[PDB]
């Protein structure tokens, strides 16, 4: 008999893991202080990885890898992409980033500057988008000026990236999107991608002489569903799975999802999880971890994959919340703590 | 030369003082009886091992060490042990009933009755010392003794000796060890007073040395006989400079200054390697290399602690054995490339080495394996403030109840002594976070 | 040199007292009278923990007989071990007590209280280093009861630094000799909660069912109850005769001063299939098992404050480790989690006679008031009609005292409550 | 990866290797509180001989 303690009651994800691993009574749940536990679904802000594998004779398992936040920061993951040799500062799928601190607190507003100026000298489209954690705060624009006075406006650090001018617009239209897919990764540090993924559409048609109007630039279900008045009209909830999007993909540009995008998606979520395995690695470790990763992806018209940013406590699209929370359990938890197909994940492969 | 007294305090500290001590006479060649043969100078000198060892007319070498406990049994080992011979009885000092694993106990009741008897039998050391360098303190977090009679020891040697260093061996607690369930207690109320009184201190999880034995030594369930043999290789990895002839660590206060910029953070983290099992069919010699990369691996350092999510303020590789520095900054350039090692930007990126050429001794019949070289790496890393932060729950859980304390008053502590104590590990805990987070 | 003053007072105390020195004076190979026989040093290790040693290498207990009439100690005198016991250690009167609390503790027992203390200061000055002192005895009886708290507060005055520890049979209507038990159980409680660093609860209510229903005796004796409680007293007390401390167990044990009764357990209790060996797996099921306890409490009810077991004979002590931490992290919802690792484990290599190994059980349980709750019950129930009163109130004692005692176990059943909570 | 102060004798050497530069209470207050938590234990004993003396 397996013991669990749940210490996120906001998670919808390991809400129904929990739910799942009660139903083969053979896991028992524990109040959230008490520490005889085998598995522990933590809490995502200040987890005490220092207290987890001290107990004598419990293998103890946690849902989150301590040192993936460098991952899952906007302004984190512009550093270690710019200070990585395995990614280095010439990485071709991440957009040019910049991390700026507001004047009221190293800092990059120089160097952003020194860019932007050549872009604006250049003729060449010079639209950026500034952004932070702490946003439900996003703000486009082509100046210069707009963007540095608007993270001034704020007390936290911000980050200036390149706006896909030329996104990939789906037909009829003629609106954005974005790609999320679920990437797990177990306590070997195999990693798995659900087969499954959804892309969240903008019900607006793009204006690229409107950054103003943000309902046709920002993809989110949020804003989709609250500021866009054209909501669940060609897909239900503004979610496209991948069947549909495969199938227009062979219609329309006479491609598949598989060569044109999975391709680019798998090789960049091998790069981004095999540059930090040695620093987050549970390997040798006196206790292990997994965690479940959103990737965010962007396509432009020459069908080029871009990584937007990486969720370290994601959700799921309402339809694939069985499936993949039953994966979690058989490839992360089960497979430490095993009870008394055609997998729904994707290996991908690497060296360790 | 300058001399060194080393005091054991409590069960722990006797018992790995026993462990030491044995190790040190088969370092130096000195046999049970206390003689000597390769010292020439008979009933004198100043070499580099009379920091540890005096010696009388008759070429006796005796230990500079005094040995305390409230209660008899365990001394008694000593007194009709192998080594009886090496100490005299005025070096062994016993009660008759020990602290019940009582901070207060230890510390007020039984510890005022005998302190100014242990300051004299440590005066009587001090008074053979030409130029004494300080103390070097063994003892249990958990014990009754090692916690609170420590700590009354130091304040009183830091009174008696105000410019003498002292350095400390404490044996953190362990569940899998200990049948004691107040060790929170005692662990925080030593460390609470006994901080400004210690210049540095190696803390021993005996969950750490645990684990080795079962993985590395394949001892299914260790006694504390194996855990303070290999427990006293660390000792004497990190004593050898103070006992042999050397330029690194060479005095006592040389510990401080290499690995304590600040003067609470004074707790380095130990990493040993390697621990090799004597009955293995016969194991390939590990490279410098090697030994040196087994020093960022979890799995043999002193305390159970991730240092990749730490930041170093210092860090020292005392080598052993056949090893050229020519070897030992190849292996470092490579480990950089592969290990997360991030120090503290007002610290420099930096290893000072030492090198002592004699192999690590291994006491016959033990459970080490004799190796060609061996490695100790003393890091001040902000990750062994995990150590703290689990201790300080625990210590937490119970006095949200108060459970246990009335054992404490009874012996005449205040109450308010155990908050007092909690809030300056709290502050330890945020001087940790202060120095190693951004 | 760590020396326990034994004491065993009335006739419960005696004949549970008696057959304790015969369990262990075998154990560490003293026959009857007082030559050591044995084959292994560690019979002597300890050995003068419990005995003193005589002229011509002869071994005399360290116990205090009492009584207030004369004929339990005859018995003792005349039984198997009765000539092993110091004959200057036998203190008794000729009045008796009449199941009568007031009687032990006020008037009989008052003026043969002295005489008890001479013996025990003449055995304690003996002593290199004394530990503490160990009394055997009934609650629901007079001299046991009445007396035996008695002389808990006077050995508390001279001694008050020193471990108080009693073995107490709790009374139970099944098992009952009288119908003021109750009166006299809930009186020494009080003494109890008051001048006892550990008490273990020895329910007859308990010991009746596992003869019973366990054991399978159909009609069990006292002499029955007995072996079961000599052999749970030397089980708690191996840590002591063999390669710790009264006060460091008290430490370790009692969280709360109040709150110091526990629930002891033994392991096998096997009916005569007895020579089957017995797993570690199934040690530590049984011992853990409600059946295999004394106290008639479930555990089940409350919650462990702390939990000791002892494991004697030479077993895994790997798996020792690995079935203990099964029990604990398969059942965590009945241990407090406000105090961190509450469960310790200890191995000894000599086992009982007769037993290739055997498990006791030591526990610090809130359920214990459940028993404290029955036995305030029962006081309440013949108290409010003042049943049976007139035996005590004859001997001086007032309704007030009564009321007081009464509250007295039921603010102990309340801070029980609150901790299970 | 620069080396400094290399010793060198004959039963070892030590030496420095950089990767990169960087960016109490006297004895009378001890006997105060020893002989406080003394006076605590006395007082303690005597309410508890005062209770049995009652
Ligand atoms: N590594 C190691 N730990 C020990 C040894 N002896 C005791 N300990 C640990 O020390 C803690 C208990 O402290 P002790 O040293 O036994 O107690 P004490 O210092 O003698 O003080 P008292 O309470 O008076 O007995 C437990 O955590 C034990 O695991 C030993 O020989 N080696
Ligand atoms: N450089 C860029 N170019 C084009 N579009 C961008 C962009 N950066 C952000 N976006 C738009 O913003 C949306 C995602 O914003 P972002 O992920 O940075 O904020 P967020 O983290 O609060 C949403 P989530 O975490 O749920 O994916 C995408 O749908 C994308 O259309
Ligand atoms: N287990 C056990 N209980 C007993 C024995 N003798 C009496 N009792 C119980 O003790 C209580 C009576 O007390 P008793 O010792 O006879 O009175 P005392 O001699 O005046 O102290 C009743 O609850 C009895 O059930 C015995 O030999 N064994
Ligand atoms: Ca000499
Ligand atoms: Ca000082
Ligand atoms: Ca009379
Ligand atoms: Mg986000
Ligand atoms: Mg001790
Ligand atoms: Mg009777």
């Amino acid at each position: 008999m397996y013991t669990f303690v749940v210490r996120d009651e906001n998670s919808s994800v390991y809400a129904e893991v929990s739910r799942l691993l009660l139903a083969t009574g053979q896991w028992k749940r524990l109040r959230k202080d008490n520490p005889r536990f085998n598995l522990m679904l933590g809490e995502r802000n200040r987890l005490p990885f220092g207290r987890l594998g001290h107990e004598p004779g419990l293998v103890q398992l946690v849902n989150y890898y301590r040192g993936a936040d460098k991952l899952c920061r906007k302004a984190s993951l512009v550093k270690l992409i710019k200070t990585s040799p395995e990614l280095s500062e010439s990485c071709t799928w991440f957009p040019e980033s910049y991390v700026i601190y507001p004047t009221n607190l190293t800092d990059e507003r120089e160097v952003f500057l020194a860019a932007y100026n050549r872009r604006r000298e250049g003729r060449e489209g010079n639209v950026w988008i500034a952004k932070s954690s702490a946003g439900a705060g996003i703000l486009i624009s082509s100046e210069a000026s707009e963007l540095l006075d608007f993270i001034d406006e704020q007390g936290q650090v911000h980050v200036i990236q390149k706006y896909l001018e030329k996104p990939l617009l789906l037909e009829p239209g003629h609106r954005k999107f974005d790609i999320r897919s679920w990437v797990l990764v177990d306590h070997l540090y195999n990693i798995y991608l659900y087969r499954e993924g959804v892309l969240r559409t903008s019900s607006e048609p793009y204006n690229s002489a409107n950054f103003q109007d943000k309902t046709c630039h920002l993809t989110n279900h949020c804003i989709q569903k609250e500021y866009s008045k054209n909501y669940g009209r060609y897909e239900e909830g503004n979610e496209m799975f991948f069947e549909e999007f495969n199938q227009y993909l062979m219609d329309a540009l006479n491609t598949t999802l598989e060569n044109s995008i999975l391709l680019q998606i798998k090789h960049i979520i091998r790069s981004c999880l095999m540059c930090i395995e040695p620093a987050i690695s549970t390997k040798h470790l006196h206790y292990q971890s997994f965690q479940l990763f959103g990737f965010d992806f962007m396509v432009d018209e020459e069908l080029k994959v871009w990584l937007i940013e990486v969720n370290g406590a994601p959700a799921c699209a309402q339809k694939l919340y069985a499936e993949l929370c039953q994966g979690i359990v058989d490839v992360a938890i089960s497979s430490v703590f095993p009870l008394a197909p055609t997998s729904i994940f994707i290996k991908l492969h690497h060296h360790h | 030369m300058r001399e060194c007294i080393s005091i054991h305090v409590g069960q722990a500290g006797v018992q790995i003082g026993n462990a030491c001590w044995e190790l040190y006479c088969l370092e130096h060649g000195i046999q049970p009886d206390g003689q000597m043969p390769s010292d020439k100078t008979i009933g004198g000198g100043d070499d580099s091992f009379n920091t540890f060892f005096s010696e009388t007319g008759a070429g006796k070498h005796v230990p500079r060490a005094v040995f305390v406990d409230l209660e008899p049994t365990v001394i008694d080992e000593v007194r009709t042990g192998t080594y009886r011979q090496l100490f005299h009885p005025e070096q062994l000092i016993t009660g008759k009933e020990d602290a019940a694993n009582n901070y207060a106990r230890g510390h007020y009741t039984i510890g005022k009755e005998i302190i100014d008897l242990v300051l004299d039998r440590i005066r009587k050391l001090a008074d053979q010392c030409t130029g004494l360098q300080g103390f070097l303190v063994f003892h249990s977090f958990g014990g009754g003794t090692g916690s609170g009679f420590t700590s009354l020891l130091m304040e009183r040697l830091s009174v008696d000796y105000g410019k003498k260093s002292k350095l400390e061996f404490s044996i953190y607690p362990a569940p899998q060890v200990s049948t004691a369930v107040v060790e929170p207690y005692n662990s925080i109320l030593t460390t609470h007073t006994t901080l400004e009184h210690s210049d540095c201190a190696f803390m021993v999880d005996n969950e750490a040395i645990y684990d080795i034995c079962r993985r590395n030594l394949d001892i299914e369930r260790p006694t504390y006989t194996n855990l303070n043999r290999l427990i006293s290789q660390i000792v004497s990895s990190i004593t050898a400079s103070l006992r042999f002839d050397g330029a690194l660590n060479v005095d006592l206060t040389e510990f401080q200054t290499n690995l304590v910029p600040y003067p609470r953070i004074h707790f380095p983290l130990a990493t040993y390697a390697p621990v090799i099992s004597a009955e293995k069919a016969y194991h390939e010699q590990l490279s410098v290399a090697e030994i040196t990369n087994a020093c960022f691996e979890p799995a043999n350092q002193m305390v159970k602690c991730d240092p990749r999510h730490g930041k170093y303020m210092a860090c020292c590789l005392l080598y052993r054995g056949d090893v050229v520095p020519k070897d030992v900054n190849a292996a470092i350039a490579t480990i950089k490339t592969k290990r997360s090692i991030q120090f503290v930007d007002w610290c420099p990126t930096g290893f000072k080495v030492g090198i002592n050429y004699q192999p690590p001794t291994v006491v016959p019949g033990g459970d080490l394996a004799k190796v060609q070289r061996a490695v100790c790496m003393l890091s001040n890393t902000t990750a062994i403030a995990e150590a703290w932060a689990r201790l300080d729950h625990k210590f937490d859980l119970m006095y949200a109840k108060r459970a246990f304390v009335h054992w404490y008053v009874g012996e005449g502590m205040e109450e308010g002594e155990f908050s007092e104590a909690r809030e300056d590990m709290a502050a330890l805990e945020k001087d940790y976070e202060e120095v190693g987070v951004d | 040199m760590r020396e326990i003053v034994h004491i065993q007072a009335g006739q419960c105390g005696n004949q549970i007292g008696a057959k304790f020195w015969e369990v262990i004076s075998d154990e560490h190979g003293i026959d009857p009278t007082g030559s050591y026989h044995g084959d292994s040093d560690l019979q002597l290790e300890r050995i003068n923990v419990y005995y003193n040693e005589a002229t011509g290498n002869k071994y005399v207990p360290r116990a205090i007989l009492v009584d207030l009439e004369p004929g339990t100690m005859d018995s003792v005198r005349s039984g198997p071990f009765g000539q092993i016991f110091r004959p200057d250690n036998f203190v008794f009167g000729q009045s008796g007590a009449g199941n009568n609390w007031a009687k032990g503790h006020y008037t009989e027992g008052a003026e043969l209280v002295d005489s008890v203390l001479d013996v025990v200061r003449k055995e304690s000055e003996s002593c290199d280093c004394l530990q503490g002192f160990q009394l055997t005895h009934s609650l629901g009886g007079g001299t046991g009861s009445g007396m035996g708290t008695l002389l808990i507060s006077k050995i508390r005055e001279e001694y008050p630094d020193r471990i108080m520890n009693t073995f107490s049979v709790m009374p139970s209507p099944k098992v009952s000799d009288t119908v003021v038990e109750p009166y006299n159980a809930t009186l020494s409680v009080h003494q109890l909660v008051e001048n006892t660093d550990e008490t273990y609860c020895i329910d007859n209510e308990a010991l009746y069912d596992i003869c019973f229903r366990t054991l399978k005796l159909t009609t069990p004796t006292y002499g029955d109850l007995n072996h079961l409680v000599s052999a749970t007293m030397s089980g708690v007390t191996t840590c002591l005769r063999f390669p710790a401390d009264l006060r460091k167990l008290a430490v370790n044990m009692v969280p709360f001063p109040r709150l110091h009764f526990f629930m002891p357990g033994f392991a096998p209790l096997t009916s005569r299939q007895q020579y089957r060996a017995l797993t570690v797996p199934e040690l530590t099921q049984q011992m853990f098992d409600s059946k295999n306890m004394m106290a008639a409490c479930d555990p089940r009810h409350g919650r462990y404050l702390t939990v000791a077991a002892i494991f004697r004979g030479r077993m895994s002590m790997k798996e020792v480790d690995e079935q203990m931490l099964n029990v604990q992290n398969k059942n965590s919802s009945y241990f407090v989690e406000w105090i961190p690792n509450n469960v310790k484990t200890a191995v000894c290599d000599i086992p009982p006679r007769g037993l290739k190994m055997s498990a006791t059980f030591i526990g610090n349980s809130t359920a214990i008031q459940e028993l404290f709750k029955r036995i305030s019950e029962q006081f309440t129930a013949m108290f409010r009609r003042k049943a049976f009163l007139h035996w005590y109130t004859g001997e001086g004692m007032d309704e007030m005292e009564f009321t007081e005692a009464e509250s007295n176990m039921n603010d102990l059943v309340s801070e029980y409550q609150q901790y299970q909570d | 990866m620069e080396v400094i102060e290399l010793n060198k004798c004959t039963s070892g050497q030590s030496f420095e290797v950089i990767l990169k530069p960087p960016s109490d209470p006297s004895l009378e207050e001890i006997q105060k509180k020893l002989e406080a938590a003394e006076e605590r234990r006395k007082y303690q004993e005597a309410e508890l001989l005062k209770h049995l003396a009652e």
